[PDB]
C-alpha cells in the first residue's frame, strides 16, 4: 500500500538526519514523471534557497552551508517518485530552521499530460544529547503503574481471602 | 365404418411407435443449423404427421361433439395446440413446442408434470411473501441509491493560455454534451465502462484533475441502473440468488460509501432467508407427494391382497482339478483383499503425473501401469473360468471389470483417448462393498437412473427445451447485431449462434449464473423476450432441481497448602475475577487491529501497542498461574478449553524470552480465538460442531477420493497444455498466425518484448489440478480455467481460439457428478447427524444456553395466545360514534388502501424526472402523513387507555411519529444524512404485515430462532475477526491485480472486513486468490518500496495464499450450513404441532 508519514522535527547535534516527505498520487496508479525542489527559511530571515534538486540523477545545489554533505534516500529508479527524503549528515545547530518541500509531477496520463504540485512543510529543531520523545517515557511510567496496582488486587485479594477461609477452616 | 377403421389405428403401440420416432428424429432435427437440401419439406414433413396423427386422435372421438370429449384431457389439449400453430404457419417458439411431444407420449412422465405442476399450487403462498418482500428492500435501497452507480471520474477542462481547450475562457454551452462523451472521462485499461466514483469522505477516488460527476452512460450496458424502479429490483432480486453479487457489491461501495456495507449485510442475509422459505415450502409440499405414496400404494397393496384373497376361498482330470486350483484361490480371502490392495496401489501410481517428466519418470509410468493391465487381465481371465462366464457376468461389477480389461488392452494399439487409462480408477467403488458411505453414494447415482430415475428425464428434457428455444430466437440474431457485443465483432465465448454454446449457456443459468448471459441477450436480442426466457428459465429450472435434489435425499433415508489451592479455586469462581479477564481479552483483540499499514503513520499508538501487550500478557500469566493452583496439572491440562490458554499465553513467554521468533506473531495474531472459552454462547456453537465434525471427516474422504479419480482424469487431458504465447502490451495471446511452438515463440522475443507465461491455477499436478477442480465446483473464477482448456491443443503447441469446444463437457459432466451428487451427498449425512444428536444426545434442543431456552419459550406463548375483547366503547357526546370509526371493517380495509398507494406513490420515484413530477410526489407525501396522524389521533382518542394495548396500534403509533419528523428535517436540509432521512418514509409499508397472515406467520418465526441466529453469526464474526488479522500481517501490499482493486485489500482491518464478507458466501474467492498466488518477477518489484511503511516488496506467498482461503470456505461451509439447520428445524418444527 501507501500512506503519507508527517516526518520527525526533534534532532540531535553531530548527526546524520532524514527529513522525510512523502507525497502520495491521489491514485497510486497512473503513470507519474516528478522532480523534487527543497527549500530552506532560516531562522536568520525568511528567504527560501535551493539547497536540493532531483531528476533521475542526483540534483546538487551549491548552497556551501549544506553542501557537500546531503544524500538522497528517497524513491530510487523509477522516478515515480512519492517519497522524496534526503540525509543531512553531521547536523550542527546552524541548521535549525523550516524545510518546504515541492514535489512538482507531470503525470502523464495515456491520454493527455497534466501537472500538479505539492507543498510539506517541515520545522526543523536542532536539540543536543537526544531524549525518547516523552511518550516513550510516558508509556514507559504508565505500564508499572498499572503492573504495580495489580500485583496488589492480587496480593490484597489472596491475603483476603486466605485469612477468610482459615477462620471457616476451623469449622471443619 | 370409416370412422372405425381409425380405432384400431388409434389404439395401437406400432402406430405410436412411429410418433415415438416422429419425435425423437424432430428432436434432433431442431438442433443444427439448417440444411437446404432437406428442406422446408422437412419443415412440412414433421407437419403434417402430427396432423395425421391429430386427425386419427379427432376420427377416432366421434363428431364434434366427440371432438370435444377427446379434450378433456389437457395432454391431447396440447397436441391441439402445436399442430395449430404449426398449420398456420404455412400462410417462432411454436416450432420448438412440437418437442412437448415428447411428454405427452409417455404415460410415465405424466405423473411428474401432474406432480410438478400441483406442487406449484401450494407454493403460491410464499411468492407474495417475498415479493412483497423484495419489494420493501428496492425502496430502501432506491432512496439510498438513487442514481449512484451513474456516477463517472470526468475531467476538468484545461486553463491554458492558448485556446486549446479554453474552456476557462468558456464553458457554458457544451457542459451537458461534454460529460457523457467517453473520450474525455476516464476508465482503467481492460474495462467496458468507466470508473465508478462518489465523493463521500471514504469513498473512491480519482485521479487529480479529474472529479465525480452524476452525468453517464450506466453500468455493464445499463442494465444496473438503480435509478427507476425495475431495474434497481432486478439488481435487488439478484442479491438473492447470488449471481455475480460481488460486483454489484463492488460498484455500491465505490459509489455511495465504504460505510453501506451494512445495508448488504440486512440484503443478503434476509437475501438467503428467503431463498430457505421457498424451499420448506418444497419440504413441506414433496413429503406430501410421498405421504400419498405410503397412503394408496400400500392401500393397494391391500386392494390387491384383499380381492386376491377372497378369489383363493492328465489334462481332462485337470480341468476340473486345475479348474479348483483356480476355484480354490478365488472363493479364499487371500484374492479378495489382494484385488483391493492392487487397485489402490494403481490409483497412485498413476496419479503421480507432474507436468515435465523426463525420461525417468515417462519410461517409469508407463511400464508401472502394464504390470497393472497384468494384474487386471489375471484377475478377469481366473474369474472366467471360476463360476461360468454368464454366471460371472450377472453380477455387474463382475460385468464391470469386465469392461475395463477391454478398454484397457485398447490403450497399447494406440501407443488425445489417453482419458482411457483413468477408467481403471471406476474400479474403487467395487471397494464400496466393504466401505460404509460409499456405498450410500453408489445407492444415490443409481438412485437417479432406478426408482427416481422418471424425474431425471424431466430434468433432461426441460433443460434440452430451453436450449431449442434460445437457439431459435437469439440465433440469427447474435450474427446480425453481434457488434454491440464485442469489440471486433467476432461472437463471444456464451453464444446462441449455435447449438451446442446455446446448451451451455443454459446449463450456467442454470447453476445460477445467468446476469452475465442477460446483459448480452437483453442488448443483441430485446428487453422482454431475453427477460421473459431467463426469469423462466430459472423458476421452471430451480423447481425441478429444487425436486430432484430433496426426493434424492428422501430416498437416501502441608495444612496451609490445601488451603491455598482452595482460596486459588475460590478466586476462579468469582464473577469479579471471570469478567475481568472478559474486558482483558476484548481489549487485548482491539489493540491488535490496529497492526497494519497506518500504523507507521501516527506514531502515538504505535508506542502504545509496544507496551501494552506486555502488561496485557502479564494479566495472562497471572490467569495461567491461578489457573493451575485452582485446578492442578491434571485437571488443567484435560479440560479442552484449557489447552489454548497455556498455548496462546505459552507463546507469549516465548516471545519475552527471545529479546535475551518472526513465528510468533502468528499466535498472538490468534490469541482473539481464546474468547470462545468465555463467552456461552459461542461454546454451544463450538460444541455442536464439535460432532457435525468427525462424520464430516467420513463424507470427506469420499469426496476427496471421488474427485481424486476427476483429478487424475485432468491432469491427462489439459497437463501443461494451459501455457499460452502472450503479448505484453494488451495482454492479448498471440494469434496464431505465428507462435504455434514455444519454441519458435523464443524467437520473437529475442527480438522483441513478449513472454510465454503459464496459467495460474490450472491442472498441472494432482493436487494443483485439485485446486483448480475446487473453482470449478463453487462456480468462482472458472470461466477463466475453461478457455485455457477449450483451446488446448497440445504439451507444446500454443492455443487457437477455439479448437476443441466440445471439452466443455468435462465440466459439465463433473459438475452434475462432483458438485450435484457430491453436495447432495453431504446434506443427506448431516440432516441425518442432527437426527441422532437432538433426539440421541439431545437435552432439550440446540444453539440455545439455558435463559436463552426460557425467553424462547417466552416467545411461543406470545404467538399462539393473546387476545382481549371490546373495549372503552365509553359513550358520550364528546366521543360518541368514534367507537364505530375505531372498529368496523369498512375501515380497516380502506387502510390497505391507504399504504397501497402510498406504495405504488413511491414506486415512480425514478432519477432525472424533473421537478414537476417531484413537486407532485412532494405534495403527495405530505397528504399521506396527515391521513395516518389524523387516523392515528383519531385513534388515541376514541381509546384513551385501552387502544395503547394492541402493538400493531403501538407499532402504527410508532410508524407515524417517525413520519412526522421526515419533513420537518427536510425544512432543515449533508447530502448521506437526508437519503437515510428517507428511509424512514419506508416503515410506512410495513404496516401491512397484519392485513397478511399468511406473511405473517412465517416471519414471526424469525423472531423465534433469532437468538439462535445470533450465536451462530457470533462465532461467525469471531472466525471472520481471526482471518482478518491473519490477513493484514501477510497480505497487504501484494500486487494489486483482480479482486483487490483500490478499496478491497487487505490494507487494514477497514478493508478487510470488508473483503472477507465477500467471501463467506464463497463469492470472489479466486478474485482474492490471483494476487497472493503470483510469486517473483515479472510480478514482483521486490525489494520495492511502497512510499510509507517498512516493508519491501509486493510478492505474495502461495503457501501462505492457498491455505488462508481453502481453510476459510472450509470454515464458511460449515458454519452457514449450521446456520441453515436452526432455521429449518425451527420451520419443519412448526408444521408438526400444526398438524397435530
Ligand atoms: C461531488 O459530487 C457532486 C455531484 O455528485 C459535484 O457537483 C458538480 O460540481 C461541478 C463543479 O463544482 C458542477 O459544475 C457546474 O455545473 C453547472 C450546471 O449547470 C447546468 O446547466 C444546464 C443548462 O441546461 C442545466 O440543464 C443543468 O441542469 C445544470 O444546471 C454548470 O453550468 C457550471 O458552469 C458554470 O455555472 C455557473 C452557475 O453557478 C454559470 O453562471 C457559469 O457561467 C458556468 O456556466 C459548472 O460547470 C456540476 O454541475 C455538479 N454536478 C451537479 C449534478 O450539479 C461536486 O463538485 C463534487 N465535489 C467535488 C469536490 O468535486
Ligand atoms: C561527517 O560525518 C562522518 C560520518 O557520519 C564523519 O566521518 C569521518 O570522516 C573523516 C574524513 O576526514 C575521517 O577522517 C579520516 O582520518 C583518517 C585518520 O586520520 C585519515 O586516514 C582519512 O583520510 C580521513 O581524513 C574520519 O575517520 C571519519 N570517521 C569515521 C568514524 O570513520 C565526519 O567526522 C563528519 N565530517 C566532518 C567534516 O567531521
Ligand atoms: C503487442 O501489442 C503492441 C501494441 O499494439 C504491438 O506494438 C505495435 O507494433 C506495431 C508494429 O508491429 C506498431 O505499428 C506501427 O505504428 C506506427 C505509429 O507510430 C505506424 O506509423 C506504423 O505504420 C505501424 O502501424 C505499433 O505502434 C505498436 N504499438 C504500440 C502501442 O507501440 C506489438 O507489435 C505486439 N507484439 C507483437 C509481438 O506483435
Ligand atoms: C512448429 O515446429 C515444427 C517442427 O517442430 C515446424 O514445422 C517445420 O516448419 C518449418 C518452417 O515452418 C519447415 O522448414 C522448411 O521446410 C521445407 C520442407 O521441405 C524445407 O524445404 C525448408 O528448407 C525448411 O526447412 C520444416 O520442414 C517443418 N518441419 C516439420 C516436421 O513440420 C512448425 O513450422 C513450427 N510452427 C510454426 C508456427 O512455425
Ligand atoms: C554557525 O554559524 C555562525 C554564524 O554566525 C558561526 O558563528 C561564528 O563563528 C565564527 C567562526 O568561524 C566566529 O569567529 C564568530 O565569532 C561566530 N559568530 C559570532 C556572532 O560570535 C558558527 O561558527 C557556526 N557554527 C559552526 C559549528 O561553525
Amino acid at each position: 500500500a501507501c500512506v503519507e508519514v508527517d516526518s520527525d522535527t526533534e534532532a540531535v547535534v553531530g548527526h546524520g538526519f532524514k527529513l522525510g516527505c512523502i507525497s502520495c498520487k491521489m491514485r497510486g496508479e497512473v503513470q507519474a514523471s516528478a522532480t523534487v525542489d527543497w527549500w530552506f527559511m532560516a531562522k536568520g530571515e525568511s528567504e527560501f534557497s535551493h539547497i536540493y534538486s532531483y531528476i533521475d540523477m542526483t540534483g546538487m545545489v551549491n548552497d556551501e552551508r549544506f553542501l557537500d554533505r546531503l544524500n538522497w534516500m528517497g524513491s530510487k529508479n523509477t522516478f515515480d517518485l512519492q517519497d522524496g527524503s534526503i540525509y543531512i549528515l553531521n547536523v550542527t545547530l546552524n541548521d535549525t530552521g523550516t524545510y518546504r518541500c515541492y514535489f512538482d509531477r507531470t503525470l502523464t496520463f495515456n491520454y493527455y499530460e497534466f501537472r500538479t504540485n505539492i507543498n510539506k512543510t517541515i520545522t526543523l529543531n536542532v536539540v543536543p544529547k537526544a531524549t525518547r520523545g516523552t511518550a516513550s517515557i510516558l508509556s514507559e511510567v504508565m505500564m508499572y503503574v498499572s503492573i504495580i496496582g495489580l500485583q496488589l488486587w492480587l496480593l490484597v485479594e489472596m491475603v483476603y481471602c486466605y485469612r477468610k477461609i482459615a477462620a471457616a477452616g476451623e469449622e471443619a | 365404418p370409416i370412422r372405425r377403421g381409425a380405432i384400431r389405428v388409434f389404439v395401437n403401440s406400432a402406430f405410436n411407435f412411429f410418433i415415438m420416432f416422429t419425435i425423437f428424429s424432430n428432436c434432433i432435427f431442431m438442433t443444427i443449423s439448417n440444411p437446404p437440401a432437406w428442406s422446408k419439406i422437412v419443415e412440412y414433413t414433421f407437419t403434417g404427421i402430427y396432423t395425421f396423427e391429430v386427425i386419427v386422435k379427432v376420427l377416432s372421438r366421434g363428431f364434434c361433439i366427440g371432438h370435444f370429449t377427446f379434450l378433456r384431457d389437457p395432454w391431447n389439449w396440447l397436441d391441439f395446440s402445436v399442430v395449430t400453430m404449426t398449420y398456420i404457419t404455412e400462410f417462432r417458439t411454436f416450432r420448438v413446442l412440437r418437442a412437448l411431444k415428447t411428454i405427452t407420449i409417455f404415460p410415465g412422465l405424466k405423473t411428474i408434470v401432474r406432480a410438478l405442476i400441483e406442487s406449484m399450487k401450494q407454493m403460491g403462498d410464499v411468492v407474495i411473501l417475498t415479493v412483497f418482500s423484495l419489494a420493501v428492500f428496492t425502496l430502501a435501497g432506491m432512496q439510498l441509491f438513487m442514481g449512484n452507480l451513474r456516477h463517472k471520474c470526468i475531467r476538468w477542462p484545461i486553463s491554458n493560455v492558448t485556446l486549446d481547450y479554453e474552456s476557462a475562457y468558456n464553458t457554458t454551452f457544451d457542459f451537458t454534451a461534454y460529460i457523457e462523451n467517453e473520450e474525455n472521462q476516464y476508465f482503467l485499461d481492460g474495462a467496458l465502462d468507466a470508473l465508478l466514483c462518489g465523493n463521500n469522505s471514504d469513498a473512491g477516488k480519482c485521479p487529480e484533475g479529474y472529479t465525480c460527476m452524476k452525468a453517464g452512460r450506466n453500468p455493464n450496458y445499463g442494465y444496473t441502473n438503480y435509478d427507476n424502479f425495475a431495474w434497481t429490483f432486478l439488481c435487488l432480486f439478484r442479491l438473492m440468488l447470488q449471481d455475480y453479487w460481488e460486483n454489484l457489491y463492488q460498484m455500491t461501495l465505490r459509489a455511495a460509501g465504504k460505510s453501506y456495507m451494512v445495508f448488504f449485510i440486512m440484503v443478503i442475509f434476509l437475501g438467503s432467508f428467503y431463498l430457505i422459505n421457498l424451499i420448506l415450502a418444497v419440504v413441506a409440499m414433496a413429503y406430501e407427494e410421498q405421504n400419498q405414496a405410503t397412503l394408496a400404494e400400500a392401500q393397494e397393496k391391500e386392494a390387491e391382497f384383499q380381492r386376491a384373497v377372497e378369489q383363493l376361498r492328465n489334462c481332462c482330470g485337470p480341468w476340473v482339478f486345475l479348474k479348483k486350483w483356480v476355484h480354490f484361490v478365488m472363493m479364499d480371502p487371500f484374492t479378495d483383499l489382494f484385488i483391493t490392495l492392487c487397485i489402490i496401489l494403481n490409483t497412485l501410481f498413476m496419479s503421480i503425473e507432474h507436468h515435465p517428466m523426463n525420461e525417468s519418470f515417462q519410461s517409469l509410468l508407463s511400464a508401472g501401469n502394464l504390470v497393472f493391465t497384468t494384474i487386471f487381465a489375471a484377475e478377469m481371465v481366473l474369474k472366467i473360468i471360476a463360476l461360468d462366464p454368464y454366471y460371472y457376468f450377472q453380477q455387474t461389477w463382475n460385468i464391470f471389470d469386465s469392461i475395463i480389461v477391454s478398454l484397457s488392452l485398447l490403450e497399447l494399439g494406440l501407443s488425445g483417448m489417453s482419458v482411457l487409462r483413468s477408467l481403471r480408477l471406476l474400479r474403487i467403488f467395487k471397494l464400496a462393498k466393504s466401505w460404509p458411505t460409499l456405498n450410500i453414494l453408489i445407492k444415490i447415482i443409481c438412485n437417479s437412473v432406478g426408482a427416481l430415475g422418471n424425474l431425471t428425464i424431466v430434468l433432461a428434457i426441460i433443460v434440452f427445451i430451453f436450449a431449442l428455444v434460445g437457439f431459435q430466437l437469439f440465433g440469427k440474431n447474435y450474427k446480425e447485431y453481434v457488434c454491440k457485443i464485442s469489440d471486433d465483432c467476432e461472437l463471444p465465448r456464451w453464444h446462441m449462434n449455435d447449438f451446442f454454446h446455446s446448451f451451455l449457456i443454459v446449463f450456467r443459468a442454470l447453476c445460477g449464473e445467468w446476469i452475465e448471459t442477460m446483459w448480452d441477450c437483453m442488448e443483441v436480442g430485446g428487453v422482454p423476450m431475453c427477460l421473459a426466457v431467463y426469469m423462466m428459465v430459472i423458476i421452471i429450472g430451480n423447481l425441478v432441481m429444487l425436486n430432484l435434489f430433496l426426493a434424492l435425499l428422501l430416498s437416501s433415508f502441608g495444612k496451609i497448602w490445601w488451603n491455598l489451592r482452595r482460596t486459588c479455586y475460590t478466586i476462579v469462581e468469582h464473577d469479579y475475577f471471570e469478567t475481568f479477564i472478559i474486558f482483558m481479552i476484548l481489549l487485548s483483540s482491539g489493540v491488535l487491529a490496529f497492526e497494519d499499514i497506518y500504523i507507521w503513520r501516527r506514531r502515538v499508538i504505535k508506542v502504545i501497542l509496544e507496551y501494552a501487550d506486555k502488561v496485557f500478557t502479564y494479566v495472562f500469566i497471572v490467569e495461567m498461574l491461578l489457573k493451575w493452583v485452582a485446578y492442578g496439572f491434571k485437571r488443567y491440562f484435560t479440560d479442552a478449553w484449557c489447552w489454548l490458554d497455556f498455548v496462546i499465553v505459552g507463546a507469549s513467554i516465548m516471545g519475552i524470552t527471545s529479546s535475551l521468533i518472526k513465528n510468533l506473531r502468528t499466535i498472538r495474531a490468534l490469541r482473539p480465538l481464546r474468547a470462545l472459552s468465555r463467552f456461552e454462547g459461542m461454546k454451544v456453537v463450538v460444541r455442536a460442531l464439535l460432532g457435525a465434525i468427525p462424520s464430516i471427516m467420513n463424507v470427506l474422504l469420499v469426496c476427496l477420493m471421488f474427485w481424486l479419480i476427476f483429478s487424475i482424469m485432468g491432469v491427462n487431458l489439459f497437463a501443461g497444455k494451459f501455457y499460452r504465447c502472450i503479448n505484453t502490451t494488451t495482454d492479448e495471446i498471440l494469434p496464431v498466425e505465428e507462435v504455434n511452438n514455444r519454441s519458435d515463440c523464443m524467437a520473437l522475443m529475442y527480438t522483441n518484448e513478449v513472454r510465454w507465461v503459464n496459467l495460474k491455477v490450472n491442472y498441472d499436478n494432482a493436487g494443483m489440478g485439485y485446486l483448480s477442480l475446487l473453482q470449478v465446483s463453487t462456480f468462482k473464477g472458472w470461466m477463466d480455467i475453461m478457455y485455457a482448456a477449450v483451446d488446448s491443443r497440445e504439451v507444446e503447441d500454443q492455443p487457437i481460439y477455439e479448437i476443441n469446444v466440445y471439452m466443455y463437457l468435462y465440466f459439465v459432466i463433473f459438475i452434475v457428478f462432483g458438485a450435484f451428487f457430491t453436495l447432495n451427498l453431504f446434506i443427506g449425512v448431516i440432516i441425518d447427524n442432527f437426527n441422532r444428536q437432538k433426539q440421541k444426545l439431545g437435552g432439550e434442543d440446540l444453539f440455545m444456553t439455558e435463559e436463552q431456552k426460557k425467553y424462547y419459550n417466552a416467545m411461543k406463548k406470545l404467538g399462539s395466545k393473546k387476545a382481549a375483547k371490546c373495549i372503552p366503547r365509553p359513550s358520550n357526546v364528546v366521543q360518541g360514534v368514534v367507537y364505530d370509526i375505531v372498529t368496523q371493517p369498512f375501515t380497516d380495509i380502506f387502510i390497505m388502501a391507504l399504504i397501497c398507494i402510498n406504495m405504488v406513490a413511491m414506486m415512480v420515484e425514478s432519477e432525472d424526472q424533473s421537478q414537476v413530477k417531484k413537486d407532485i410526489l412532494s405534495q403527495i407525501n405530505v397528504i399521506f402523513v396527515i391521513i395516518f396522524t389524523v387516523e392515528c389521533l383519531l385513534k388515541l382518542l376514541a381509546l384513551r387507555q385501552y387502544f395503547f394495548t394492541v402493538g400493531w396500534n403501538v407499532f402504527d403509533f410508532a410508524v407515524v411519529v417517525i413520519s412526522i419528523i421526515g419533513l420537518l428535517l427536510s425544512d432543515i436540509i449533508s447530502p448521506t444524512l437526508f437519503r437515510v432521512i428517507r428511509l424512514a418514509r419506508i416503515a410506512r409499508v410495513l404496516r401491512l404485515i397484519r392485513a397478511a397472515k399468511g406473511i405473517r406467520t412465517l416471519l414471526f418465526a424469525l423472531m423465534m430462532s433469532l437468538p439462535a441466529l445470533f450465536n451462530i453469526g457470533l462465532l461467525l464474526f469471531l472466525i471472520m475477526f481471526i482471518f482478518s488479522i491473519f490477513g493484514m500481517s501477510n497480505f497487504a501490499y501484494v500486487k494489486k491485480q483482480g479482486g483487490v482493486d483500490d478499496i478491497f485489500n487487505f490494507e487494514t482491518f477497514g478493508n478487510s472486513m470488508i473483503c472477507l464478507f465477500e467471501i463467506t458466501t464463497s463469492a470472489g474467492w479466486d478474485g482474492l486468490l490471483l494476487p497472493t498466488l503470483n510469486t517473483g518477477p515479472p510480478d514482483c518489484d521486490p525489494d520495492v518500496e511502497n512510499p510509507g511503511t517498512d516493508v519491501r516488496g509486493n510478492c505474495g506467498n502461495p503457501g501462505k495464499g492457498i491455505t488462508f482461503f481453502c481453510s476459510y470456505i472450509i470454515l464458511s461451509f460449515l458454519v452457514v450450513v449450521n446456520m441453515y439447520i436452526a432455521i429449518i428445524l425451527e420451520n419443519f418444527g412448526v408444521a408438526q404441532e400444526e398438524s397435530s
